[PDB]
């Protein structure tokens, strides 16, 4: 609700996050583009030259091997359904290892959900 | 004169330790310049300060993940309590996970997760990303579930090697043997001890959801991080001597030859602000790493064993501990054996029988006023003074304070033939 | 503007904390930290503490005079060594420096 | 100059806090008990 | 072959540990500026350092 003498509107960092059109006096809402940071999941260059790419904190509608995780959208790695130990950590329980799946129809980077450990159940009894 | 306790109180205590902090990650060029290029070409002149700051923050974040891995991942495997829970009378339902919820946290972990109140948008648009922890809380709360299900069912032996089942009523007898109290003190007071444990856990539950400041350490860690980020944002509104605190009014109102000096003033100011932030975060991360190492040691010793280190695992003699996760921290429920109901007695270092000093094998010599007994040191249970609990090591003339009495040899009555 | 605030616990209170610790250790033993202090003769507290290090009680009850003399002599030597050498408290002096 | 002073005092205070935690542990274990941790409470077997 | 002690010596040892340090507190405006106002209005530009 801009008062008649209020043209702009600032945040704590003194950057305008609301403006009013000088022709039609409507209240706009300035917001910078959907920026972010890119991480590159990669096995050793000795082992392979294929890299998965993680767009951190980005819903990747911004643009098959597309995986959306709480850490961001991971592009280049297939989401396997089982769980292994953690080799490269991505975040929010999602890891990613370079596993030769079958040595034929293979050479891919996978992205599973980290496994905590071998499930167990002690045979407790009162005697 | 000696005083020997005649009863005891099981007293569950709580202890909150911070384990990690938020994995913030401040981009450097976006914060200092903000998608400007005239600014970035002048920021390139300052060498690799941006790379150094990003390296420091990434090291801090990796350290924060290592802290959680070190503290909670003490279990090789993942244990489950059996569906039939006949734990000798003790009621761990407030500690064991509630399967009803999607997040398999227990009741006490639920109470702990509501008292830490973890603006947060306007930070983001200046490169102030906040990375997510590697172990989501549904994974940490499964580590702690495994630790609880191994402590309850196996004992301290699930940390040494493979879990070894043992009745909880017998693990508790071991844990009294540890503090110097014999087994017949639990096997004859099992109902009372179970009631005291249940009441202490209920009191912990009542105290958690009564007072908001139960988790002040975690809340203050969160407050420090949030306040550092808030002042880092607020530092973007300072001129630092320039004609304006926004680059889009310097560039759009000055030709580069004389806009360069104002841009450089803002570069120096914002770079100093970011360096101050990074340095203080490094010191804070050192604090949190010390606290996480302490929490890891507390887990390894209190939870996976039974510590003789005084006041390490709560006030009193330590029986066992239970780990409960908490936002950016861990909570230990130190079950401790506290003696109570004292009673003054009359003691004696030894006892002369045949001009031979008799010392107590394990225990104390006391007297109700006229008759001499030999009890334990931490619980009044007076046996009669035989030669199976006293050892002869000399003569009646060397000990200072030795008293006269009779040591009843059991074998001579058994030779009544 | 270089103010130096005073400590909250004045040294006459720190010297009362340490006095309480000493008077609990001497009279009760290790049991004044667990719960309520439980009195015990010091000749028997030190016998407990001998049992703790794997030496039976008769080693102490038959050598109480010698052990007491060694303790008194060691404390006297500590007193003599403190008021002989200035650098006995080098850690605190270096913190202050 | 003031920022340098504050940073060095922060590091020094971390050092002193580590030493104070060590002193608190030494009190709780050596003084209020009898530690079996070797060389924690002086050279030799610890009495008090 | 085993060696077993036949006597003992009670040996009190000292151990000094720093617990705290002086609680100094440095004001800025008196240090950097020192009751000046032309200086304080220029120091206000540097934000909340």
């Amino acid at each position: 609700k801009f008062l008649p003498f209020q043209q702009f509107g600032r945040d704590i960092a003194d950057t305008t996050d609301a403006v009013r059109d000088p022709q039609t006096l409507e209240i706009l809402d300035i917001t910078p583009c959907s920026f972010g940071g890119v991480s590159v999941i990669t096995p050793g260059t000795n082992t392979s030259n294929q890299v998965a790419v993680l767009y951190q904190d980005v819903n990747c509608t911004e643009v098959s091997n597309v995986f959306q995780t709480r850490a961001g959208c991971l592009i280049g790695a297939e989401h396997v359904n089982n769980s292994y130990e953690c080799d490269i950590p991505i975040g929010a329980g999602i890891c990613a290892s370079y596993q030769t799946q079958t040595s034929v129809a293979s050479q891919s980077i996978i992205a599973y959900t980290m496994s905590l450990g071998a499930e167990n159940s002690v045979a407790y009894s009162n005697n | 004169s000696i005083a020997i306790p005649t009863n005891f109180t099981i007293s569950v205590t709580t202890e909150i330790l911070p384990v990690s902090m938020t994995k913030t990650s401040v981009d450097c060029t976006m914060y200092i310049c903000g998608d400007s290029t005239e600014c970035s070409n002048l920021l390139l002149q300052y060498g690799s300060f941006c790379t150094q700051l990003n390296r420091a923050l990434t090291g801090i974040a990796v350290e924060q993940d290592k802290n959680t891995q070190e503290v909670f991942a003490q279990v090789k495997q993942i244990y489950k309590t059996p569906p039939i829970k006949d734990f000798g009378g003790f009621n761990f339902s407030q500690i064991l996970p509630d399967p009803s919820k999607p997040s398999k946290r227990s009741f006490i972990e639920d109470l702990l997760f509501n008292k830490v109140t973890l603006l947060i948008c306007a930070q983001k648009f200046n490169g102030l990303t906040v990375l997510p922890p590697l172990l989501t809380d549904e994974m940490i709360a499964q580590y702690t579930s495994a630790l609880l299900a191994g402590t309850i069912t196996s004992g301290w032996t699930f940390g040494a090697g493979a879990a070894l089942q043992i009745p909880f009523a017998m693990q508790m007898a071991y844990r009294f043997n540890g503090i110097g109290v014999t087994q017949n003190v639990l096997y004859e007071n099992q109902k009372l001890i179970a009631n005291q444990f249940n009441s202490a856990i209920g009191k912990i539950q009542d105290s958690l959801s009564s007072t908001a400041s139960a988790l002040g350490k975690l809340q203050d860690v969160v407050n420090q991080n949030a306040q550092a980020l808030n002042t880092l944002v607020k530092q973007l509104s300072s001129n630092f001597g320039a004609i304006s605190s926004v680059l889009n009014d310097i560039l759009s109102r000055l030709d580069p030859p004389e806009a360069e000096v104002q841009i450089d003033r803002l570069i120096t100011g914002r770079l100093q602000s970011l360096q101050t932030y990074v340095t203080q975060q490094l010191i804070r991360a050192a604090e949190i790493r010390a606290s996480a190492n302490l929490a890891a040691t507390k887990m390894s010793e209190c939870v996976l064993g039974q510590s003789k280190r005084v006041d390490f695992c709560g006030k009193g003699y330590h029986l066992m501990s239970f780990p409960q996760s908490a936002p950016h921290g861990v909570v230990f429920l130190h079950v401790t054996y506290v003696p109570a109901q004292e009673k003054n007695f009359t003691t004696a270092p030894a006892i002369c029988h045949d001009g031979k000093a008799h010392f107590p094998r394990e225990g104390v010599f006391v007297s109700n006023g006229t008759h001499w007994f030999v009890t334990q040191r931490n619980f009044y249970e007076p046996q009669i003074i035989t030669t199976d609990n006293t050892f002869v090591s000399g003569n009646c003339d060397v000990v200072i304070g030795i008293v006269n009495n009779t040591v009843y040899d059991p074998l001579q009555p058994e030779l009544d033939s």
